[PDB]
RNA sequence: AAUCGAGAG
């Protein structure tokens, strides 16, 4: 749902680099290889945690009981 | 894991007969200390904590004059997500007679389970 | 102020023997608000 | 014989970088039976800071309770484990926690939204205040003589830009958080380190000579700067066996196949260590050596 | 209570014990084992975890003779201090040197 | 005293269906720490015809 | 308690 904060397999904390990740992948045009690489992510098992993500947590947010639609 | 039960107060009753259970506390003496999984309106708080025979939701009936509560049935620890209350359609304006309960189990993989 | 309506989610107190319905508008579903208290947890 | 004298003398340390995160080192003529040790001390024995205990006051937001303790007990902090001691489960809670072993941290962030905001725009942090919950949020809530001692050093996490949690209009996240010393082998939590781990120095032993347009190619089936060609003969020999991933492309060839084995050094290990963020990876070995020792030791003194 | 010698399998001249360690693991099981194993008069020597849900490590000395089992056990422990206390020595020395 | 079950005790052990009495042996109690699923030998498979992958199987426990 | 539907080995 949202960025996890470890990655799974090391416990490299890649929870911080999901917002960079898209700034990178929209501001710059970097490919996701590259954008994985200049973020400090070698091993394939902290690539694939940013790599892979879903990021479900902002279709969640649109319903919201708490506001008026 | 999610499931939702419904406590429907409007069991025993049928047909226009009157309100013999009231959501809530009566003035009787019950014991003070299921007062830390019940709000002040005999309904759970929201995010509480809760295991076998923890009451779930309070009524005053009174065709015995009496405070019973209904507990949860289940031997897994659970926490209230959401309670929702429901009012019939008809026009004629009611009590309380229907609230739904919903609970939250931390379901983590366990040795057993499938992948 | 215990309860919020289920389609304007507008904050609603509900006495006990009254009609449960909005006040605001004519619905009749209600969701319990969730009030400050203690919970613990593990970080685990 | 063997004698700690003779390993005195052979086993040395080649330290190829160090950082405030990352150092990167060798231990020669030494056994897999204490590398091993070191390694597995440093993941799982070696203490750290994380959340432990959570204690939400009010939770709107979509993350629910249990995820958010779980993130909340994953970031990791800036504190030096010495700093604070240990917590003795058998006490009653309310006599648990005390000055010399808790660090409070606090959350409280509400979400209102935000009344200027352009028409059109879609991005949260400008519709909504507070849509986003990062761990430099968490604030730290000194108490008794921490007040005094932690002035020097306030707690805050190794990762300030870790995304907690997203809001909305009207949700909230009011909480305290507990953080105790613990170890790795309890809870992943705890671990100190990124990831530590060794591998053994690879050999390349070339058998028949590859002069010619062959070096080319063999030079080809490694990292870069792995194999060179020989200025004066046209050779290939083995400049450098740390820059080699052992992948064997060259077995692949049947050219090579009797030409070359790949082998290893089973007493050269090179030990890469990586930091969560709470203490240096030297500090993080040094640690790690010094448990083994004090473990033994407390072996030697506990009586039979 | 950390340590313990289990009398079903110990030798009545004590040249042959078998101790039982509470909250130990291969990692110093084997690092241990390997040290006892440099005493030149050990004749049997390992390490067993009984079930890995346990945190209980056992371990088997047997002496060829002039020493006991008991003796051996101490002179790998002292022996692995020893080496642990090289090796934080001469990572020292390459930090300050660097 | 209804003492609870030791490691000296022994159980009865079955996995539907009971094609022959090999299908049901009598095993010796090991009480583990951890977990809530009942840990069997490999060697036993091949009379119960049980694999790990979603099986369960019955413990009746005798009483005199 | 039945009946129906979904499953597991
Ligand atoms: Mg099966
Ligand atoms: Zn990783
Ligand atoms: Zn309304």
């Amino acid at each position: 749902m949202i960025v996890p904060v470890r990655c799974f397999s090391c416990g490299k904390v890649v929870g911080d680099k999901w917002e960079s990740y898209l700034n990178l992948l929209q501001e710059d045009e970097l490919d996701e290889g590259t954008a994985l690489s200049r973020l400090g992510l070698k091993r394939y098992c902290c690539r694939r945690m940013i790599l892979t993500h879903v990021d479900l947590i902002e279709k969640f947010l649109r319903y919201n009981p708490l506001e008026k639609r | 894991m999610y499931k939702t039960e419904k406590v429907d107060l409007a069991l025993n009753r049928n047909r226009g007969d009157p309100i013999t259970q009231h959501f809530g506390f009566g003035n009787d003496e019950w014991p003070k200390e299921w007062l830390e999984k019940l709000d002040e309106d005999g309904l759970p708080y929201i995010g509480t904590y809760v295991e076998e025979g923890d009451p779930i939701c309070a009524y005053f009936d009174d065709t015995l004059n009496k405070t019973k509560i209904k507990t949860y049935h289940s031997s897994e620890p659970a926490y209230i997500e959401e309670v929702n209350l429901i009012g019939d359609e008809s026009n004629k304006f009611q009590e309380l007679q229907t609230v739904s309960i919903k609970y939250r189990i931390r379901r983590t993989p366990q040795i057993g389970d499938k992948f | 102020l215990k309860y919020i309506c289920a389609e304007c989610s507008s904050k609603l107190s509900l006495s006990r023997t009254d009609a449960v319905r909005c006040k605001d508008c004519g619905h009749r579903i209600l969701l319990k608000a969730r009030t400050k208290r203690l919970v613990q947890f593990e970080a685990r | 014989e063997w004698n700690v004298e003779k390993f005195k003398k052979d086993f040395e340390v080649n330290i190829s970088s160090l950082d405030a995160r990352e150092a990167n080192f060798d231990l020669i003529n030494i056994d897999t039976s204490i590398a091993n040790a070191f390694r597995r001390i440093m993941i799982s024995e070696v203490p750290s800071v994380a959340a432990e205990y959570v204690y939400f006051f009010n939770n709107t937001s979509v993350i629910q309770d249990e995820v958010l303790a779980h993130r909340i007990g994953l970031v990791p902090l800036k504190v030096d484990p010495d700093m604070l001691t240990w917590v003795d489960s058998n006490l009653p809670d309310d006599e648990k926690f005390t000055d010399e072993n808790t660090i409070v941290l606090s959350l409280n962030v509400k979400c209102t939204r935000n009344p200027d905001a352009p028409k059109g725009s879609t991005d949260p942090k400008e519709l909504y205040n507070n849509a986003h919950v990062y761990a430099r949020d968490l604030k730290f809530e000194p108490q008794g003589r921490q007040s005094t001692t932690f002035a020097d050093c306030p707690v805050v996490p190794a990762d300030p830009d870790i995304l907690l949690a997203k809001l909305r209009p009207g949700q909230e996240i009011s909480l305290k958080a507990h953080c105790i010393l613990g170890i790795g082998g309890d809870h992943a939590k705890f671990s100190p380190v990124s990831t530590a781990s060794y591998r053994l120095l690879p050999q390349i032993n070339i058998l028949q000579p590859i002069k010619g347009e062959s070096a080319r190619r063999f030079q080809k089936c490694f990292p870069p700067g792995v194999i060179g060609i020989d200025e004066g003969s046209d050779e290939a020999y083995v400049k450098d066996a740390r820059k080699d991933t052992v992948s064997r492309e060259v077995l692949r060839y049947e050219e090579f196949a009797d030409k070359v084995k790949l082998g290893r050094v089973r007493n050269h290990f090179i030990f890469n260590v990586e930091s969560a963020g709470a203490m240096t990876p030297e500090e993080i070995f040094f640690k790690s050596v010094r448990i083994l020792k004090n473990k033994a030791e407390y072996l030697k003194n506990c009586p039979i | 209570e950390k340590i313990k010698l289990l009398t079903q399998a110990t030798s009545e001249d004590g040249t042959s014990a078998s101790f039982q360690i509470v909250e130990e693991d291969h990692t110093l099981g084997n690092a241990l084992r390997y040290v006892i194993m440099k005493n030149p008069d050990v004749e049997f020597c390992g390490y067993s975890i009984p079930h890995p849900s346990e945190n209980l490590l056992n371990i088997r000395i047997q002496t060829y003779g002039e020493t006991t089992a008991v003796d051996a056990l101490q002179k790998g422990l002292k022996d692995l201090m020893d080496l642990c206390d090289v090796v934080e020595s001469k990572f020292t020395e390459k930090i300050k040197s660097m | 005293v209804y003492r609870h079950i030791k490691n000296r005790d022994v159980v009865l052990m079955n996995r539907q269906p009971t094609l022959h009495k090999a299908s049901m042996m009598g095993h010796k109690v090991r009480v583990l720490p951890n977990e809530k699923t009942l840990r069997l030998h490999y060697a036993n498979t091949g009379a119960y015809n049980a694999d790990f992958d979603g099986d369960e199987m019955n413990m009746h426990f005798p009483q005199n």
